[PDB]
């Protein structure tokens, strides 16, 4: 019912209609997390190569 | 993403040779190594298996291995014999006498380094090697013993690369020696650990298909290899031709293998055809779908109704209504949802390739990771135990330095694999 | 004027980026060689379209965009595409092996060896900005790159661009066009890691786009080209306010302001209309009332769900074509008396309307027909949580058996992150419940 | 060949339906959590509507309407009737009710009570039954949950022989097309011992549920009079028919209630479809004026009527969507 803040221009126009009223991690925290996973990969690969060595 | 092919032993080299001659025709490559095709679809991913060489000739990225020159000489004199890089022919002279121990520990150990030098020289030429595929039997000595030895050493030098195998299973219906269950059990022990993917090509299945379905009174290894090369062409289609799937040997592993040890696949194919006998009538899409899921079309002698599918990959080839295929594939999962695990949503996937195989206007290849595959290993286990309980024919192995303990270990792990498959059949 | 940088991650992001930037060029009259005759300020300017395009002294208008994929095949088609001259080699980054549909492989393994390069190429553009607002990130939930590398990138941008906003255009996984059985894993994982790093995310269920292409474009098996050309239109409708003169959603901050009251609940439901087939011989042009009424039909939503059984937190109507405020208000008044539109008690029941007299541009030879008027509704409704429910259920089914988990652990990821991610989604599902009922 | 799932075992209605479906030999029951189903006989609480209609190649159907709880909850029913212009305040066929939150529509209820207290009007209400507001305003608070106080009909129609009270139960089936089907066979859940208008909290002659009542089986088998007998009684005792005196009002209330919430629950253009069996409870006063008591979204049937009804559900609500290789329903047209 109530139309407000009507703004017209050449490209078009915009407005608002109301019907009813109402009633981060650090840089090294990341790099440690990535490197922690890399070490887990190298450990897994090491246990493999050790097993293959046997 | 290049693949390095390896073929070991009599069986491995014979199915390997046929594999190359089949897909060479599909990619328009003649025995001379020259391209003479009509479509550019043939060349877009030809580098996965072929190396581009002088005069723009395409050379298979294949390595031929054996402990006797007999079978490899036949390959070299075969149809597409001269396409192979002559330096990739690595062979011994003593053979393996269908002995796993000879291939894995004595005779093969003496030759394996020569093979790995060729593997290395090929890998260094790869823009980005994705993995290896091996063709071999498990019932013999070389492909079985030395094949699994190669796999173990390839994993050591390329631990981050995928290892794929086309492993031919032995059967009394098609038997060379009585010690095939021994060699097989020993090999399976290796495959469970050192491969990501194994296509179980059962000779028992291949024989039954030739006898029961194809009505071939007395099938030969040639007849059996018609089925193999057809299946091998199918399960590599997604790797050899561009597709929605973006398929490689790793993506196949990630999607087909929910548990690392359970990576033994049941190949299937439709339509089943015999050599020389050409079709005239093309199969309708409903027929392709029904047949490719039927047990009579499985290359592994297992009843899929005796287990549950963990995952499925179906590859349709030829020009057809992709809508109708989707309707039939969705019909499959909806008609028998009991034989598909409910704890892996959408575990059945479909792919299409416009290019059909030679002699067929359309076909369907099946790749299923069923729990029913345990029937295959249980079969080998029974044949194994029957002899092993009396230590029969064991002197052939202990004579090569092996101990009984190693047999018992291989037996136990294969039995574990069975129980592991049984575990998820009751989930 | 403030600049926006578009980041396209993975196959889905890149191919959609192609669809969008293709469409942007036609709307702004920019040619494949980057020449824009209408731009009389040669070599620069602070116009609305400069938000997405930088200018060279040679009069070339290049996208403020970066394309990144861990595998070269898709981006190589951009390098040799029709808009190859449009982009700078530094903007097209490619790896050599993809994440193999694995979140962990894209995030930890391969993500670690290329994240620094990407951020350097992004910083390259950021330095060409007078006042960067933030980033628009296009990607998939299901891909190993689209899920894995995206979350890692979103983490670093929050460190390197703390004050900058970050919007998402995410492709929700659909079996009909899936590429991996583990996409539910990748979706939950990338959502959890990106949630606090995203200010506003526009989810697009491929299921919805697939059926819209089948139902309204009569395309029996929609290709990616079909889906993307439709998605590009939606994205264009959303980003038009950033590329044209207007007073609604003029910057990225205003998106969060007008669509995201609660930070975590930042997944507005998009609904587009009309979608008409180009091969439709005879078509009766639809009115403002008809297209606006269609915005409350689930068959037109970018995610299939039922807003009736939820609550709205905000709602923006973005029109393009022959539309005037009167016809809009008349439409709204009628629709309110015939449809269930419940707003949360702490919100005003209203609609922020935006009109652009220029009707929606269609790609020549495309599947969409030219229309006199179109609309894209952006409504933050709790009903979108149905998508989280579906997805979290599929996750639970597989993870109960720890299926496929070994592939992720094998990349250095911990099995705990699965549970931590799933727990965050459980919290999210409940947040939607407190607000919704 | 269609498939279905069962997620409500305690339900006697669809337990018979699941039996009938299997008996056709064209329907296969799947496990509870198997998502590849065509039909879902879902649970009563926390039914996952959000996971329906997302299985490609499967037309899915469910035996419940999402949002139909607004009608099948006493607190919601009142609010629905009071806030809906289609029904609103001057609803003639719904008793005067008030949502009353415990320790809200209290202060307005007292205004009603007082004016009727003063005017010597009938002033009994029910949550239980009393003629003093203060007595069981202390009742709703000492039990804890939400309750609805409602004007007690002090002059109900009483059956002779016996001078007995009763309340009518009608079974309505709404299909996927939102066709409202009234089951021609209803049932009178009567009282066995005479209703008196002095002693009010002997709950045996005031409340006419099958539970409390189990002088049982004295007049009719199981305190269940059917329409044939009740119709005959009306013709002999009041010179009228069940169709005219009562059933027109019932058909009206049923339609009015369901047309009101249609735009909220309809699955016309949804990705999944819904149907649902309802159980409307009506009350008749001495002047043959029908009052709506409540609606139940998970109703049980009468033993005599299980076979006919359950078979009916399969015909028009299930087979209509999933066809196989005189009608017992009155279609309420709108
Ligand atoms: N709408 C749409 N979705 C796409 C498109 N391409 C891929 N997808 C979706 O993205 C999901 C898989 O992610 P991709 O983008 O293909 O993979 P990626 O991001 O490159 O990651 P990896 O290849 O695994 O390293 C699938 O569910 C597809 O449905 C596209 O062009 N349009
Ligand atoms: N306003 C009113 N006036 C007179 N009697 C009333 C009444 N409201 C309810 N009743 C009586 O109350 C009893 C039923 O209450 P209600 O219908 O709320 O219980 P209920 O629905 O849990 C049992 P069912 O599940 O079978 O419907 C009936 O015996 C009915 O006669
Ligand atoms: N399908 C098939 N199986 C074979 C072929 N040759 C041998 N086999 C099987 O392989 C086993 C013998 O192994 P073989 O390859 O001859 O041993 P190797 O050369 O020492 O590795 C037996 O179980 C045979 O059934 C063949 O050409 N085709
Ligand atoms: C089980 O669902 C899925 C999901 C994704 C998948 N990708 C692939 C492959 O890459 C592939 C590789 C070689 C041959 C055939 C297929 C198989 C597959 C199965
Ligand atoms: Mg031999
Ligand atoms: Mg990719
Ligand atoms: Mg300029």
């Amino acid at each position: 019912m109530e139309v407000i803040e009507l703004n017209k221009c050449t490209s078009g126009q915009s407005f608002e209609v109301i019907l009813k009223p109402p009633s981060d991690p650090s840089l090294e925290e990341i790099q440690k997390k990535l490197e922690a996973a890399e070490e887990r990969r190298k450990y897994q690969e090491a246990e493999l190569l050790k097993h293959l060595a046997e | 993403r290049e693949i390095v092919h390896i073929q070991a032993g009599q069986c491995g080299n014979q199915i390997g040779a046929k594999f190359w001659e089949v897909i060479s025709d599909e990619h328009g490559i003649d025995p001379t190594g020259s391209y003479h095709g009509d479509s550019d679809l043939q060349l877009e991913r030809i580098n996965v298996y072929y190396n581009e060489a002088t005069g723009n000739k395409y050379v298979p990225r294949a390595i031929l291995v054996d402990l006797e020159p007999g079978t490899m000489d036949s390959v070299r004199s075969g149809p597409f014999g001269q396409i192979f890089r002559p330096d990739n022919f690595v062979f011994g002279q003593s053979g393996a006498g269908n002995n796993w121990a000879k291939g894995h520990y004595t005779e093969g150990a003496e030759l394996v380094d020569s093979v790995l030098d060729v593997v290395r020289k090929e890998s260094e030429s790869c823009d980005c090697l994705q993995g290896f595929q091996l063709t071999h039997s498990l019932g013999g000595g070389t492909g079985s013993g030395m094949g699994t030895l190669l796999i173990s050493k390839i994993r050591e030098e390329y631990p981050d690369r995928i290892m794929n195998t086309f492993s031919v299973m032995p059967s009394p219906k098609v038997s060379d020696t009585v010690v095939e269950p021994y060699n097989a059990t020993l090999s399976v022990h290796q495959l469970v650990e050192n491969t990501d993917e194994t296509y179980c090509i059962d000779n028992e299945a291949l024989y039954d298909i030739c006898f029961r379905t194809l009505k071939l009174t007395t099938p030969t290894y040639g007849d059996l290899n018609h089925l193999v090369s057809a299946t091998m062409s199918g399960v590599t289609t997604c790797l050899r031709f561009p597709g929605q799937l973006n398929a490689d040997l790793r993506k196949l592993a990630v999607n087909m293998v929910p548990f690392p040890r359970l990576h033994f696949f049941m190949p299937g194919f439709a339509p089943l055809t015999s050599r020389g006998s050409q079709q005239y009538r093309a199969l309708t899409v409903p027929e392709l779908t029904q047949q490719m899921f039927d047990s009579k079309n499985m290359m592994a002698a297992c009843d899929p109704r005796h287990g549950r599918y963990l995952t499925v990959a179906a590859i349709f080839r030829g020009r057809m209504s992709m809508k109708e295929v989707d309707e039939q594939m969705l019909n499959v999962q909806n008609k028998n949802s009991s034989y598909f695990v409910e704890w892996i949503p959408n575990n059945v996937k479909t792919a299409v390739c416009d290019i059909p195989p030679r002699g067929l206007k359309m076909s369907a290849t099946f790749i299923g990771n069923s729990t029913a595959i345990q029937e295959l290993f249980k079969r080998i286990s029974e044949q194994f135990t029957a002899m092993f309980r009396r230590k029969a024919f064991l002197h052939w192995y202990t004579g090569e330095g092996m101990d009984e303990m190693e047999f018992t270990e291989a037996e136990s792990n294969m039995n574990d694999l069975v129980s592991e498959y049984q575990q998820y059949q009751d989930a | 004027m403030r600049e926006c940088i578009s980041i396209h991650v993975g196959q889905a992001g890149v191919q959609i980026g192609n669809a969008c930037w293709e469409l942007y060029c036609l709307e702004h009259g920019i040619q494949p060689d980057g020449q824009m005759p209408s731009d009389k300020t040669i070599g620069g300017g602070d116009d609305s379209f400069n938000t997405f395009f930088s200018e060279t002294g040679a009069g070339k208008h290049v996208p403020r965009a970066v394309f990144v994929d861990l595998e070269p095949t898709v981006i190589d088609e951009v390098r040799t595409g029709t808009y190859r001259q449009l982009f700078h080699p530094e903007q097209l980054i490619t790896g050599k092996e993809d994440a193999a549909n694995n979140y962990a492989r894209g995030h930890y393994t391969i993500g670690k060896e290329i994240i620094d390069l990407v951020l350097d190429r992004i910083r390259k553009l950021a330095d060409q900005c007078t006042g960067l607002q933030g980033f628009l990130v296009f990607h998939s939930f299901g891909g190993g790159t689209g899920s894995g590398f995206t979350s890692l990138l979103m983490e670093r941008l929050s460190v390197d661009y703390g004050k900058k906003s970050k919007l998402e255009f995410s492709i929700y996984p659909a079996p009909q066009v899936s590429t991996a059985v583990v996409e539910p894993y990748n979706s939950i994982l990338t959502t959890h890691t990106t949630l606090e790093h995203s200010d506003c995310a526009f989810m697009v269920d491929n299921e919805a786009i697939y059926d819209i292409c089948r139902r309204n474009l009569d395309i029996e098996r929609p290709t990616y080209t079909n889906l993307n050309r439709l998605i590009s239109q939606i994205v264009s409708s959303i980003t038009a306010s950033l590329r044209f003169d207007g007073a609604l959603n003029v910057d990225l901050t205003e998106f969060q302001t007008n669509l995201v009251p609660y930070p975590r609940i930042h997944f507005p439901l998009a609904t587009y209309a009309p979608v008409i087939s180009a091969e439709k011989a005879y078509h009766e042009q639809l009115s403002v009332a008809e297209i606006t009424n269609a915005c409350f039909e689930p068959a037109n939503q970018m995610v299939k769900c039922d807003p009736r059984h939820g609550k709205y937190m905000a709602c923006c109507l973005l029109y393009r074509g022959d539309v005037v405020p009167k016809d809009v208000n008349a439409a709204i008044a009628t629709i309110k008396t015939k449809r269930s539109i419940q707003f949360v008690d702490w919100c005003p029941t209203g609609f922020k309307v935006g009109i652009n007299y220029q009707p929606p541009t269609v790609v020549p030879g495309g599947d969409l027909a030219k229309v006199q008027r179109a609309v894209c509704m952006l409504s933050n409704t709790t009903a979108i949580a149905e998508a989280w429910a579906r997805l979290d259920h599929k996750f639970d089914l597989m993870y109960a058996k720890r299926a496929f988990v070994h592939w992720y652990v094998g990349e250095g990821m911990e099995e705990g992150e699965f549970s931590e991610a799933r727990e965050d989604m459980a919290a999210l599902e409940k947040d939607y419940e407190e607000v919704g009922v | 060949m269609y498939t279905f799932v069962v997620r409500d075992e305690n339900s006697s209605v669809y337990a018979e339906v699941s039996r009938l479906l299997l008996a056709t030999g064209q329907w296969k029951r799947l496990r509870k959590d198997n998502p590849r189903f065509n039909l879902m006989l879902g649970e009563r609480n926390r039914l996952p509507f959000g996971r329906l209609g997302h299985e490609p190649g499967l037309v899915q159907l469910v035996n419940y309407y999402r949002g139909a709880d607004k009608l099948c909850r006493k607190a919601s029913l009142v609010k629905l009737i009071k806030t809906s212009p289609e029904l609103s305040e001057s609803c003639t066929w719904f008793p005067e009710s008030y949502v009353i939150y415990p320790t809200d529509e209290r202060e307005v209820f007292l205004a009603a009570y007082n004016r009727r207290r003063e005017g010597r009007e009938g002033n009994v209400w029910i949550a239980l039954i009393s003629s003093e507001a203060s007595e069981l305003l202390d009742f709703i608070d000492e039990q804890g949950q939400v309750h609805v106080i409602q004007k007690y009909l002090e002059k109900p129609l009483l059956l002779e022989p016996g001078h007995r009270k009763f309340d009518i139960r009608s079974w309505v089936l709404v299909d996927h097309l939102y066709n409202i089907y009234l089951y021609r066979e209803g049932v009178l859940r009567t009282s066995s011992e005479p209703y008196n208008s002095a002693n009010f909290q002997d709950k045996t002659c005031h409340l006419t549920n099958h539970c409390i009542q189990k002088n049982y089986g004295r007049y009719e088998e199981g305190n269940e009079m059917f329409f044939e007998e009740f119709n005959q009684y009306l013709m002999d005792a009041l010179n009228t028919t069940l169709e005219n005196s009562i059933l027109l009002q019932i058909k009206h209330i049923i339609r009015s209630c369901l047309m009101c919430i249609e735009p909220a629950i309809s699955t016309k253009h949804l990705h999944y479809q819904s149907f649902q069996l309802f159980g409307f409870d009506f009350m008749v006063d001495e002047e043959l004026k029908v009052w709506l008591i409540e609606v139940n979204g998970a109703p049980a049937c009468a033993q005599k009527l299980y076979a006919e009804l359950c078979q009916g559900i399969v015909d028009v609500a299930i087979s209509s969507v999933f066809p196989l290789a005189t009608s017992i329903f009155i279609k309420l047209h709108h």
